[PDB]
């Protein structure tokens, strides 16, 4: 089902089985620098949630090694990092060094294919929308990547909704679901209704 | 408006569209650079302990595979002896490329003992002129990463790509590295004759002439200069 759809819960207990295979995979999650701990993270269950796909990392700080570590033990390889070079409205740049920059993790699992390898470069310009915020523009290089596919987002909050992206998060408005193999597998899994 | 969109489109990559009184600290940077020094080396089969003193600074740039489309494999540079030469609190700046040594570069700097503080990305634009198998974009940035031991700058460096097989780092990194005020003992390993610069040590395979002198390097650094920030 192309619409969005997403889950108010706790990323730490949802039986995440129950959603399936997805293309790609995002996380913006909440390091220790809400907060998960690293053992929390180390401890979610990617690993189900593909065969074969990418995954999108955001990372900060000291994250950049934990989601090294974390990329590493859910079994992808770090094959791209992507930078976002944060401007204001005219285009210009808003510990030891002042940041212009966040980053993005990018692994891959399996022998993914049909994918659109190449499309985009690995630097990202936009405006700093709001604050916690990361741009629209992930979204459109993900989309020209794997078009039409299965893509499901970690830790989104309720703007981070898409077409075609199933967002988990714990601040999303209750509970969306309109594919059905995704509203079966709820159901069975959860009958009154809560995690 | 949206860049990778129009990249997409027209091939100007996102950063082609980035537009844009501290002036006496690079005054008395000068002053307290040492001449420069400069010592041809085959860093293969050279025995590091023989660099002394132990260094302030170490802006380490290996000769990747992946800067031609001899080189060093992250399999060489890993087994460098760096700690033996860094000093008890210093400071190091590495060059990664965008591959592997995104990941076997912060390898190294656990190995030689360093942890991360900074991750300072060099952008690339192709402005005048609009892959790994095991990539999935267009790789466009290098980063040097940059660690410390014991215990006014930006993180970006934005530049034209360099004409084909044209190598050398952006310049603007010692700016950034002699701003930060980390001492005097600088180091920067695998340079070139065109990197050798004042305040510097270049130590490299392709150093058409050396002038290195141990005993007269230190001398520089003999008291009352020893712990110079070298920006006074
Ligand atoms: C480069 C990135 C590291 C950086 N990120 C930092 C960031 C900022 C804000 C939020 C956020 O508030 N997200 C919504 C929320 O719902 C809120 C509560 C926690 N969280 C959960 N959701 C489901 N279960 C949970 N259990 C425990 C927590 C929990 C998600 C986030 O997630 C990540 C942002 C960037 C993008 C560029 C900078």
């Amino acid at each position: 089902l192309f619409p969005p759809q997403w889950i108010c819960c706790d990323i730490r207990y949802l039986d995440v089985s129950i959603l399936g295979k997805f293309a790609v995979v995002m996380a913006d999650p909440p390091w220790d620098i809400g907060t998960l701990t690293d053992d929390e993270m180390r401890r979610l269950n990617i690993p189900v949630l593909q065969d074969d796909g990418f995954l999108f990392l955001w990372v900060t700080g000291r994250a950049m090694e934990l989601g090294r570590e974390c990329l590493n033990l859910w079994g992808y390889e770090r094959v791209d990092e992507i930078i976002w070079v944060k401007t204001n409205q005219l285009q210009r740049i808003i510990h030891w060094l002042n940041h212009g920059k966040e980053h993005c993790l990018v692994g891959v699992k399996g022998n993914p294919q049909g994918f659109n390898q190449g499309l985009d470069c690995d630097v990202i310009v936009a405006e700093v929308r709001s604050t916690s915020h990361k741009p629209d523009e992930i979204y459109g290089m993900i989309e020209r990547l794997s078009p039409g596919t299965r893509k499901i987002e970690l830790f989104g909050r309720p703007h981070n909704v898409q077409p075609n992206w199933i967002t988990l998060g714990n601040q999303l408005d209750g509970i969306h679901l309109l594919d059905p193999d995704v509203v079966a597998r709820f159901k069975q899994r959860y009958p009154d209704g809560i995690i | 408006n949206d860049y990778c969109q129009h990249f997409v489109d027209t091939g100007h990559r996102p950063q082609n569209f980035i537009r844009d009184l501290i002036r006496l600290k690079d005054e008395l940077i000068a002053k307290s650079n040492t001449p420069p020094m400069y010592l041809q080396a085959d860093i293969e089969a050279f025995d590091i302990r023989e660099l002394t003193p132990k260094f302030d600074v170490i802006l380490l740039e290996p000769p990747l595979e992946e800067y031609y489309r001899k080189c060093w494999t992250w399999d060489d540079i890993m087994k460098l002896e760096i700690d033996e030469i860094a000093a008890p609190r210093s400071f190091i700046f590495l060059w990664c490329g965008s591959g592997e040594g995104l990941d076997l570069g912060r390898v190294c700097l656990r190995k030689w003992g360093y942890r991360r503080c900074e991750d300072i990305c060099w952008i690339k634009t192709n402005k005048n002129n609009p892959l790994d198998p095991k990539a999935v974009f267009q790789r466009t940035k290098e980063h040097c990463l940059m660690g410390i031991k014991g215990t006014v700058d930006i993180d970006l460096i934005i530049t034209e790509e360099p004409e084909i097989g044209n190598i050398e780092k952006p310049v603007e990194i010692f700016h950034i590295i002699e701003h930060f005020c980390l001492g005097r003992r600088r180091l920067h390993l695998f340079g070139r004759d065109s990197t050798i610069r004042p305040g510097w040590l270049t130590v490299g395979p392709t150093l058409t002439n050396s002038n290195y002198n141990a005993e007269t390097y230190a001398s520089y650094f003999s008291a009352p200069n020893s712990y110079l920030t070298g920006c006074t």
